[PDB]
RNA sequence: CGAUGUCGGCUCAUCACAUCCUGGGGCUGAAGUAGGUCCCAAGGGUAUGGCUGUUCGCCAUUUAAAGUGGUACGCGAGCUGGGUUUAGAACGUCGUGAGACAGUUCGGUCCCUAUCUGCCGUGGGCGCUGGAGAACUGAGGGGGGCUGCUCCUAGUACGAGAGGACCGGAGUGGACGCAUCACUGGUGUUCGGGUUGUCAUGCCAAUGGCACUGCCCGGUAGCUAAAUGCGGAAGAGAUAAGUGCUGAAAGCAUCUAAGCACGAAACUUGCCCCGAGAUGAGUUCUCCCUGACCCUUUAAGGGUCCUGAAGGAACGUUGAAGACGACGACGUUGAUAGGCCGGGUGUGUAAGCGCAGCGAUGCGUUGAGCUAACCGGUACUAAUGAACCGUGAGGCUUAACCU
RNA sequence: AAUUCCUUGUCGGGUAAGUUCCGACCUGCACGAAUGGCGUAAUGAUGGCCAGGCUGUCUCCACCCGAGACUCAGUGAAAU
RNA sequence: ACACAGGUGGUCAGGUAGAGAAUACCAAGGCGCUUGAGAGAACUCGGGUGAAGGAACUAGGCAAAAUGGUGCCGUAACUUC
RNA sequence: AGGACCGAACCGACUAAUGUUGAAAAAUUAGCGGAUGACUUGUGGCUGGGGGUGAAAGGCCAAUCAAACCGGGAGAUAGCU
């Protein structure tokens, strides 16, 4: 499951294609991430012209598990791989203007509105 | 025990039509999302049915549009607006556990030849 | 700890468990009496006593039953020739048990194995 | 490990008054004959509660 | 303010319209009859004892008949004393049943330990284990030491012992109500409860909101 | 020096304090965000990685805190053995040289059947001075106490801009102690099937074993988190600090002297939990036993024949109770368990037969045959009847009762 | 550097972080040509470092078929 | 030391599978051990099967596991050839 | 053609569990290096304690090693427990 060395795939354009976690980002003795989550992210696998360094340090939202989410009643509902969207730094907000997959509806739920507002129909 | 299946006849249904693993049911279902209600579709085969009675899962997975889509209709509890068994599939290890280690063409199931 | 384990152990392994009842279980059926330890002479009885029913049940390959299991062809120079409906119509209770208990100087639990009707 | 000359008679004595509990029940007499027998176990004459266990 | 003596049939998920299945356990009650109450000069204390079970006259003594004298005999699978107020109550005509609760929706459960053999550790308090590659020899399940070294004394009570499990309360302090159906004798309380399909088990009034 | 196994960590706790977070407040170069500091105070709490034996130090990214000490420089009949400190090899400096070097590098087999104390569970015995049986009271002594994120108060006070509140309320997650197999997965050599080699099978078929369950698929019942949930609450009482009111010493002034009301994670209850070897060995309800004779420097006992109540106890038939004992069910006035009948499930549609093919091998009969634990009917089988244990109203004191 | 105590030598590359690795410099306390010099193919129970495969060592351990332990009958010790 | 779980030169080399005295099932032939009945607790030891991650453990992938056969296709730098 | 090279026996005792009043004066289990050679092994013999024998280890030399076994010199010698 999503912990320390994590290697996800990016959900937006431009930016990165492979990212790695270095915190799941919510206090001390903490454990695992979900849809609509924060996590710290290094940048792994870079794009030529694209606004995010190689080897950088930022921050992230997970968008899909393999693992899945549970809080539905009957149905464990899981997604591809494990992806995640890229957050600004200093501006706050996803920083891509695409977003692959139609994506859950819970990421309306406390910030990412964004993420469902672009392509995505779910 | 026998003692809560005497409450089960109380909570399971007995009236379905006949459909196996490996078969096609193509249900229509509002996945309860959206103010409008928005009646929707399922699309994918059977990969469970039978035989816990109220715990029966009617499992049904998509399986030619990569992971995920898969969900559970409970055998009983009202949550269908129509149930059609339409493709007939050909069963002999019907758990279907190779779909987990196949794609397309060979996880696509005998076609049940006469 | 034993949260559902019921099946009988007689120490080493269960092919020897196995092998010792399908060679005794041609003993009882050669000599029609046995006498034995009670652990041996209530585990003995597994799939033989069933055979006394398939004398009387409508059945299906009926002489590749009787063989699957304990894979005997000298019990049925005796079985359905000279031994089987006499006791199905009895339904259950086929065999008797005397146990005692006890051997000479030994404490084993000893029981005395023959037919519910037999001939003095 | 140590263990002092030896252990008293008065604790060895208090350490075998539960080691076997043995206790006279003065057996039962047979249900076929004039005398005792060992509960549930098969008498003499090759009996047991009222029937023929063994041939004599 | 009374408790009730009830066991145990199954676990399952009662299911709404509502599109929630919602765990429960099943309870099939058989009433506990009352056998004494506690009044009038009893050492300081009032109380009500009930029985549960049934016992078959040819296993039932004088002196075990001559307990249950104040109403008469039934007996079996337990005695069950509760703490009641002043009220001048006969003992006569009286039982109690799942209509205790049939307007609560806030119980307390108190479920009895259940059989595990030896019990241990492992299997009684979660302890750490270690892995069977190189070294550690004979010291894979160890309970971190129960005392400390030598200095600070005698072995101190905060850390559990090993040992077989039974007569411990084992609470449960706080569970929804789904269901009570007075003439079917029927309880659906939410989720899980300790105990078996042998077990007893029993249900008060809870002391937390 | 007739031994005490010396580093640090791993693993796991307790006590002391000038308190890091938590509970209560004050002062400020305290708008706010905060940062700083002092008391009342030691109950609940108090980093994950990269380099380092680390002692230290450096670095990447976090937090309710990244507070301080004691403990044989805390834990070798616990874990580790990088360091200390031997035996092998070699290099550098010092000596003519063996040799020396907290010199340097790669390192280097390590004991055992807890006799005794303590502790859980549980037998045997002592105990209430008659026995037996079923239950409760609980004196008293412990456990457990800690939080983010979100929405609302509120983008409101304050503030180029950015930033941003204390008093309160609710929703939900983690941490931590337990619970449960309903749900979800793993397992499952007591059940079915496929398959390499060979044997058994008279031969072939279709069938059962053996080779590490030969290997590989499926798996009922049980067990268990990766699965699913409950819980550590608020009030109440009495107080320190502190807030104070009224009021002297000190005509004033003063929270203190008299008078007198509040008030904290501390204290004590409340929540949870044990407990009558509580020798302070308790009381609640109840059952049952009520004969003569011989003798004495005898109010103490022996000798003879009698004693059978209440209730226990050995062996059966057994149980997801259990190391042996203990413990639940049952014991003909019977369903305790096996067998039989049926319901229940798992596997994958066989055998044979007929159809299609040269054939391997399909298809129709066929969700075929074979098949674990659930649990109703059926005395077919099996629980020996007598017997065995246990005793005769129990010394003294006293209110009362019967006479 | 098998050689540098005095330091984790430094710059480049490798990682988010590299007292260790590779490359380059001389910025050698006492290196250097038989107390031998420079370097390489084959050989290895191979030192170390980068990346991958695959994995119950680890995340987090769970269930399982036997043999002792445990009970009785037989024989029957020691350190102390 | 022992009616020892060890060691000891030579000859034979059966059927089937296999390259094979690797290895398994069967012949000729030998054997089921000169203390047993059990009980079904940890703990200990020999051995098995594993979802979704993954070296993150540790001095170190030790230990274990996927790996593993040869038919044709394919194969870099370096070299004392 | 070949101290090529995989793999048993055959020669070893490197890895981890285990033993170390043991099955044993070093092997019980599975792996590991070498495996027609600078190989191993049955029989007979040769080299002898200031003397042997070592691709030579301060290794080995019949339980004995910076120097084997025995009796005698011998009741060596001990500013000492």
């Amino acid at each position: 499951m999503i912990q320390e060395q994590t290697m996800l795939n990016v959900a937006d354009n431009s930016g990165a294609r492979r990212v790695m976690c270095i915190k799941v980002l919510g206090g001390s003795h903490r454990r695992y991430a979900g849809v609509g989550d924060i996590i710290k992210i290094t940048i792994k696998e870079a794009i030529p012209r694209g606004k995010v360094k190689k080897g950088d340090v930022l921050k992230a939202v997970v968008v899909r598990t393999k693992k899945g989410v549970r809080r539905p009643d009957g149905s464990v509902i899981r997604f591809d791989g494990n992806a995640c969207v890229l957050l600004n730094n200093n501006s706050e907000q996803p920083i891509g203007t695409r977003i692959f997959g139609p994506v859950t509806r819970e990421l309306r739920s406390e910030k990412f509105m964004k993420i469902i507002s672009l392509a995505p129909e779910v | 025990s026998n003692i809560i299946k005497q409450l089960e006849q109380e909570q399971m249904k007995q009236d379905v039509p006949s459909f196996r693993p490996g078969d096609t049911v193509e249900v229509k279902v509002w996945v309860v999302e959206g103010s409008k209600k928005r009646l929707q579709a399922f699309e994918g085969v059977v990969i469970a049915i039978r035989n816990r009675g109220l715990h029966s899962a009617f499992t049904v997975r998509k399986i030619s549009n990569g992971e995920g889509v898969e969900r559970v209709f409970q055998t009983h509890s009202p949550v269908v607006d129509s149930i059609s068994v339409k493709r007939r599939g050909a069963v002999r290890k019907a758990k279907l556990y190779y779909l987990r280690e196949r794609t397309g063409k060979a996880a696509r199931i005998k076609e049940r030849l006469n | 700890m034993r949260h559902r384990k019921s099946g009988r152990q007689l120490n080493r392994n269960s092919s020897h468990r196995q092998a010792m009842f399908r060679n005794m279980a041609g003993s009882l059926v050669r000599h029609e009496i046995i006498k034995t330890t009670l652990p041996k002479a209530k585990e003995l009885r597994r799939v033989v006593e069933p055979l006394i029913t398939l004398a009387k049940t409508d059945s299906v390959a009926n002489r590749r039953l009787a063989f699957a299991r304990t894979r005997d062809n000298e019990i049925v120079a005796k079985l359905f020739n000279e031994l089987g409906p006499r006791f199905a119509s009895r339904a259950g209770g086929y065999t008797r048990i005397l146990k005692c208990g006890f051997r000479a100087g030994d404490n084993a639990p000893m029981a005395y194995i023959e037919l519910v009707d037999r001939s003095e | 490990a140590v263990q002092q000359n030896k252990p008293t008679r008065s604790k060895r004595g208090m350490r075998r008054s539960h080691d076997a509990l043995t206790a006279v029940t003065s057996l039962s007499v047979d249900k076929t004959s004039g005398e005792k027998h060992l509960r549930h176990h098969i008498t003499a004459d090759g009996y047991y509660r009222g029937r023929k266990v063994i041939a004599k | 303010m009374i408790g009730l003596v009830g066991k145990k049939v199954g676990m399952t998920r009662i299911f709404t319209e509502d599109g929630v299945s919602i765990p429960v356990t099943v309870i099939e009650v058989e009433a506990n009859r009352v056998t004494q109450v506690k009044d009038l000069a009893n050492d300081g204390y009032r109380a009500i004892q009930v029985t549960t079970g049934a016992k078959k006259a040819n296993r039932v003594t004088k002196p075990e008949a001559g307990h249950f004298a104040k109403a008469g005999v039934e007996a079996g699978r337990g005695l069950w004393e509760f703490r009641l107020a002043e009220g001048e109550e006969f003992t006569v005509g009286q039982s109690i049943s799942v209509e205790l609760f049939a307007d609560v929706k806030k119980v307390d459960v108190t479920g009895t330990s259940k059989g595990k053999g030896f019990a241990g550790t492992v299997k009684r308090w979660n302890f750490r284990t270690q892995d069977a590659t190189h070294g550690n020899s004979l010291s894979h399940r160890v309970p971190g030491s129960i005392g400390q070294n030598q200095t600070p004394g005698k072995v101190f009570k905060g850390k559990k012992m090993a040992g077989q499990m039974g007569n411990e309360r084992v609470t449960v302090q706080s569970l929804d109500v789904v269901r009570v159906d007075a003439e079917r004798n029927l309880l659906l309380v939410k989720g899980a409860v300790p105990g078996a399909t042998g077990s007893d088990l029993i249900v008060k009034p809870a002391v937390k909101a």
